[PDB]
RNA sequence: CAGUCAAGCGUUCAUAGCGACAUUGCUUUUUGAUUCUUCGAUGUCGGCUCUUCCUAUCAUACCGAAGCAGAAUUCGGUAAGCGUUGGAUUGUUCACCCACUAAUAGGGAACGUGAGCUGGGUUUAGACCGUCGUGAGACAGGUUAGUUUUACCCUACUGAUGAAUGUUACCGCAAUAGUAAUUGAACUUAGUACGAGAGGAACAGUUCAUUCGGAUAAUUGGUUUUUGCGGCUGUCUGAUCAGGCAUUGCCGCGAAGCUACCAUCCGCUGGAUUAUGGCUGAACGCCUCUAAGUCAGAAUCCAUGCUAGAACGCGGUGAUUUC
RNA sequence: CUAAUUAGUGACGCGCAUGAAUGGAUUAACGAGAUUCCCACUGUCCCUAUCUACUAUCUAGCGAAACCACAGCCAAGGGAA
RNA sequence: GUACUGAUAACCGCAGCAGGUCUCCAAGGUGAACAGCCUCUAGUUGAUAGAAUAAUGUAGAUAAGGGAAGUCGGCAAAAUA
């Protein structure tokens, strides 16, 4: 029973929750919901989405 | 599945009906794979025999070297890109439907596999597992 | 001419029946078989479906690929406050079937029970069982007389229980009354157990246990008048069809000139009585116990009620049964949990389960935090806080 | 389609499987024959859809024979419980090939099924070609374009109420009616039995899967008038904030609800039998599964179980009105 | 050409019964003409699901027609089959 | 002769019928535009209503993975712009 973290937003991914996504170069993306999954497939930047962990790390929140 | 696939396959979501064209993954010379039937598939009125990761499918090569073309050969699906559920609760999906061509016994005609391979394919066909690089 | 193409039929003709049920409380047509070498025990129990959540546990199934490996499994939680015995009932064997000859009640019935025998409870003088308690007035003579009348006759003995619905967060003050057949011991010892439990409660941990396989009897969630494509699962007619496509095209042959009963025809969907057998009990939880959702592996103090409560139900504060898989009926519904009638030994049973984690994130959305302490530990201090 | 007889085939050997010359039947899914019904009209072919029935059984269950060593196969018995597919070409029924499959059996129901659809075909009117005709025109020749109407009535069916048998409420019984599960793969048995070798099983056990069914919505996915939040265009409110209209303006996310083998869960075990193999045992001093008796046995039947509860089937229990 | 093509195209031609202003053969451009294939695209399909408006539904008012021997539960029998 | 309508109510369609019926004038923005979309003057706010939100319709949509396997035929929709 491992709690995984969101690749996009840094949220916690509890067991049996959200989707996983294996890219063509075998890089594993685990998403907590369809919201952060859809923002990834829109090629959005996590550092420019205000509620992500990477925003609050870069903006020193 | 069936012959040459030692072990069982848990039911994952069928994502590739008859008439699907999936990418090729091995260095056999093919560029795509046109699925025409699934081994071990069942019968229902108007139900398309649909394929998933790990199954041996009957498939022709539409695009590739002409020494592979216009004939029907067994192929093994190594990537699905339809989201299926494993029993540990996670849903996952690749970037593309992709397969490797083989004999009916289960030996790969090619020698390498580019891209990742699902583990339900690797554990079921050991010659896929030996030729694969990253598994999932 | 013939069909030209065989297909299995759409629907099941043994549930061909599709009408609305007689009540929200579905009847138990068969209690488990009686083995009189055992102690006295109830054969079923009444509960309320709260909703579903997710469990992580280890598998013990040697020969499988997920053996000794964590799997996640959907479960149902039913809130079971301790049922309380108000009556006993005797049934004698006839050549025409079981016949109730006598029904004895207790001296004091609560307003939950009395409220069941009333359609307008607030307007009433509240006269129910007022003259009946006079039988307990003179020294208990006639009560023991009808008890001995049960003891002489009455090949099978059932017990009238009722739910404590005031401990259950619904707005429904009127409780449900039911007959649960006792099993073990003699007919004498059956009605002795029944007399000694008048006005006293029976908890669910005396009726079930860990790793038991139980049947769930309930009423399917109703949907109203429904067309044939969803009520029966018929292939949709193509795009070019005049007068509708969510239909059945041929209704029958010309000979005979009647519509047959077995054709798929529109009507009511849902609100059917259904019994589903072989559901494994994953947890018997206690209301007098915080950390209900905790685990030997987890060890966080948390109850099974998720963040913001069970949606459309409320907040579980009583004993509960957490049972693997899907149960008929929606949330809030009265559900009868029966012991299995046959000894299921097919190795999916007899597996001693032991959970690893219980999901208590909010089912009101993409719930991501199991506890409010964890939510605060992630997010830090906010504008509302301190 | 099924028999009867047996000259021969089957190295030997009529009847394991076949079987000529003859001969006896059955069926009405063929085509004829007839013209009884309908010309003050029973809507044509084929396909789709959907239900049920037949058995002359393709598969599955249990068996019996073999020219049955194993494997594979062939012949037959009970059996219609259960399934019997996806496609290329053709309007096709029919056909033919491709592949999967456990198997891709044959049929009926006004050649089932057009107030169910479709209208590719045939079979009005337009038109072209070929052949025929002096011609108008013909073709059981080819081609192309060609309006598919009505249920609100009775019955049937599916659901839904409901008067009356003191009133009203609660808990029940169960007559009857229906019914459901299905089929395969892998591992092990086991490179074992068997076999000169080549090859090569089965019962039991385990793990899964196919087809179906009943639910369900924790998760994943879909749906968005939560017009919930944000963004954007054009315009109007003098600006700003906040909005209106663009028939839901559009875009991203989106709870809840509904829902998907696109998601998850679940789908019972007892008896009586058929075919068959037997026991004792006469008729027929022997022998025999049969005559009396009887043992075991099929996916069969009946019950357990599941669904509904006779609105004219029944029980128990509570309260039973005063101006 | 396709895994498979009674379709399509290219050839072949003792052509039932092609053929020269009954005009023959060919033709760029044009066509709501007929047909075949490919890319794209999609709920046409696998396999269905969900949402919106107006109906249908219930109510107040208004209020027809088709059709109608009598009417309306079957199984079989016979009977203008 | 001179009023008035000139039509979703003054005309013709059995009628106060979504049909038909000749013409003049012709604002601002966006925009190539007498297109669509919004506004000013002028003119309407007429069309049986109320309540619920079953099935099946009619009109409008959206769909995971596959992409014509559906079908006589890519019909209808999508895609493109």
């Amino acid at each position: 029973m491992k709690v995984e973290i969101d690749s996009f937003s840094g949220a916690k991914i509890y067991p049996g929750r959200g989707t996983l996504f294996v890219r063509g170069d075998s890089k594993i993306f685990r998403f907590q919901n369809s919201k952060s999954a859809s923002l990834f497939k829109q090629r959005k930047n996590p550092r420019r989405i205000a509620w992500t962990v990477l925003f609050r790390k870069h903006h020193k929140k | 599945s069936g012959n040459g696939a030692q072990g069982t396959k848990f039911r994952i979501s069928l994502g590739l009906p008859v008439g699907a064209i999936m990418n090729c993954a091995d260095n056999s010379g093919a560029r795509n794979l046109y699925i025409i039937a699934v081994k071990g598939s069942g019968s229902r009125l108007n139900r398309l025999p649909a394929a998933s990761l790990g199954d041996m499918v009957m498939a022709t090569v539409k695009k590739g070297k002409p020494e592979l073309r216009k004939k029907v050969m067994p192929a093994i699906v190594v990537r699905q890109a339809k989201s299926w559920r494993r029993r540990d609760g996670v849903f996952l999906y690749f970037e593309d439907n992709a397969g490797v061509i083989a004999n009916p016994k289960g030996e790969m005609k090619g020698s390498a596999i580019t891209g990742p391979v699902g583990k339900e394919c690797a554990d079921l066909w050991p010659r896929v597992a030996s030729n694969s690089g990253v598994v999932v | 001419s013939h069909r030209k193409y065989e297909a299995p039929r759409h629907g099941h003709l043994g549930f061909l029946p599709r009408k609305r049920a007689a009540s929200i409380r579905a009847r138990v047509k068969a209690f488990p078989k009686d083995d009189r070498s055992k102690p006295v025990a109830l054969t079923s129990f009444l509960g309320y479906k709260a909703g579903m959540t997710t469990i992580v546990r280890d598998l013990d199934r040697p020969g499988s690929k997920f053996h000794k490996r964590e799997v996640v499994e959907a479960v149902t939680v039913v809130d079971t406050p301790p049922v309380v015995v108000v009556g006993v009932v005797g049934y004698v064997e006839t050549p025409r079937g079981l016949r109730s000859l006598t029904t004895v009640w207790a001296e004091h019935l609560s307003d939950e029970v009395k409220r069941r025998f009333y359609k307008n409870w607030y307007k009433s003088k509240k006269k129910a069982f007022t003259k009946y308690s006079a039988k307990y007035a003179q020294d208990g003579a006639g009560i023991e007389r009808e008890l001995a009348r049960i003891k002489k006759y009455a090949s099978v003995v059932r017990v009238l229980v009722h739910t404590q619905i005031r401990k259950t967060p619904l707005a429904q003050k009127k409780a449900h009354l039911a007959e649960i057949q006792l099993n073990g011991g003699s007919i004498s010892e059956k009605v002795d157990w029944a007399r000694e439990h008048f006005e006293k409660t029976v908890a669910v941990d005396s009726v079930f246990e860990q790793n038991e396989m139980i049947d769930a009897i309930a009423v399917t969630k109703g949907h109203g008048f429904e067309g044939v494509t969803h009520r029966w699962g018929t292939k949709k007619l193509p795009r070019k069809t005049h007068r509708g496509l969510r239909k059945v095209a041929c209704i029958g042959a010309w000979h005979p000139a009647h519509v047959m009963w077995s054709v798929a025809r529109a009507g009511q969907r849902g609100y059917h009585s259904r019994t589903s057998i072989n559901h494994k009990i994953y947890r018997v939880g206690k209301g007098d116990d915080e950390a209900n959702g905790a685990t030997s592996f987890d060890r966080t103090k948390k109850t099974i009620t998720p963040m913001g409560g069970f949606v459309h139900y409320g907040e579980i504060k009583n004993d509960f049964i957490m049972v693997k898989g899907c149960i008929p009926g929606n949330r809030k519904r009265i559900v009868t949990l029966r012991k299995s009638l046959y000894t299921n030994t097919s190795r999916k049973a007899l597996e001693e389960v032991s959970l690893k984690w219980i999901d208590t994130a909010s089912k009101f959305g993409k719930g991501r935090f199991q506890t409010p302490a964890e939510k605060h530990a992630f997010m830090g201090t906010l504008k509302k806080d301190l």
